[PDB]
């Protein structure tokens, strides 16, 4: 049942972006509003290197099998940093509670989304070569550095990138739902 | 005899995630500008660009058509204010099209009273999305809210309509005239302005 799968997937993705947006805003206003952390955020996301559509026309040009697999790569690439974000934050004695709760929820919801996505692909494209090639995040030393300013800035960029990527995953899932289920007559 | 004061890019907005416009203001406390130039670069590029369209957005504006607009990518922009005595540059503004989406109001709000046989009677509200939003491909997702109230009532009743373009309201006060308005927001973004009101008399026999 494609329609129930897509519907649940889109619920999770739009909710993950919500939580990520709110986490970043609470981090920003509370830890970094006091400097050019925005200037440091430029070009620094681990999924930058992927070939992602940047406008509607590019999205329409993508074949659907590659588009689904793209969403799946992006989500598989976030497994690692979300794990470390939760682990690191949870292990502080004075952990920002509102921030920690969103991160834990995103970490869990991201797993549920990925399961949905895997179901969707095996329903729509049963043949797909199972072969992971998603980009590696390797930013843990910066999240761990003792220098507070470098540390807060590594957190800033991670959260800024998560807010971006969740928004992009949500939007691409919405394009695909409309394409596959409604022949683009949503 | 004075150069311009320091101008400010105070707002950008995209109505549909396909184009966007930014607006600046001249600083007070310098002399009159005779030219402005808005320049920017994009994250992951070194190329510097000039505002592509100074006209479409009207006074002190830069409009970015489809060929200059993409999502998920920071614009780093600055405006300078020049005259024959010199020049002044704005702060750089960091903008992502993803986070400045605010649609225009919904169109064709229409309302009717419906009185069916022994089903509850109701007010039937219908409307359309703003023009130039692409809902059908799933590029854009629009959510709607209706509000309605009689004149002199202290509070509006609000009904969230999600993604529907029609809605049913039950138990209005028989004989009362209501003002009805609709607004819309992206899935992720800002609420539009309320549409202009439509007025409806609820009949005595309700
Ligand atoms: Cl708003
Ligand atoms: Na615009
Ligand atoms: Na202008
Ligand atoms: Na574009």
């Amino acid at each position: 049942m494609l329609r129930d799968l897509f519907d649940r997937a889109v619920v999770l993705s739009a909710y993950i972006h919500n939580l990520s947006s709110e986490m970043f805003s609470e981090f920003d206003k509370r830890y970094t509003h006091g400097r050019g952390f925005i200037t440091k955020a430029i070009n620094s996301c681990h999924t930058s290197s992927l070939a992602t559509p940047e406008d509607k026309e590019q999205a329409q040009q993508m074949n659907q099998k590659d588009f689904l697999s793209l969403i799946v790569s992006i989500l598989r690439s976030w497994n690692e940093p979300l794990y470390h974000l939760v682990t690191e934050v949870r292990g502080m004695q004075e952990a920002p509670e509102a921030i920690l709760s969103k991160a834990v929820e995103i970490e869990e919801q991201t797993k549920r989304l990925l399961e949905r996505m895997e179901l969707i692909v095996s329903q729509v494209h049963p043949e797909t070569k199972e072969n992971e090639i998603y980009p590696v995040w390797s930013g843990l030393p910066s999240l761990q550095m003792a220098d507070e300013e470098s540390r807060l800035s590594a957190y800033y960029n991670l959260l800024h990138c998560l807010r971006r990527d969740s928004h992009k995953i949500d939007n691409y899932l919405k394009l695909l739902k409309c394409r596959i289920i409604h022949n683009n007559n949503c | 005899m004075l150069p311009p004061g320091k101008p400010e890019i105070f707002k950008c907005r995209s109505p549909n995630k396909e184009t966007f416009t930014c607006w600046w203001r001249p600083g007070t406390d310098g002399g009159l500008p005779t030219n402005y130039s808005l320049t920017y670069h994009r994250e992951g590029e070194t190329l510097m660009h000039e505002c592509p369209d100074y006209i479409t957005g009207g006074p002190n504006s830069c409009h970015f058509g489809k060929q200059y607009t993409s999502m998920w990518r920071t614009y780093i922009m600055m405006v300078n204010a020049t005259n024959q005595m010199g020049s002044s540059f704005s702060d750089e503004l960091y903008v992502d099209v993803t986070y400045i989406v605010q649609p225009d109001p919904p169109l064709e709000l229409a309302v009717e009273v419906k009185q069916p046989e022994d089903r509850k009677p109701y007010l039937w509200i219908k409307w359309s999305p703003p023009t130039l939003i692409d809902l059908k491909t799933g590029w854009f997702t629009l959510l709607y809210e209706i509000r309605l109230k009689p004149e002199k009532a202290a509070e509006w009743e609000i009904h969230f309509a999600g993604q529907q373009t029609e809605f049913k309201i039950l138990s209005l006060h028989p004989g009362q005239k209501y003002l009805v308005q609709v607004r819309c927001k992206p899935d992720h973004g800002y609420w539009s302005a309320w549409s202009p009101a439509t007025f409806i008399q609820i009949p005595s026999d309700f």
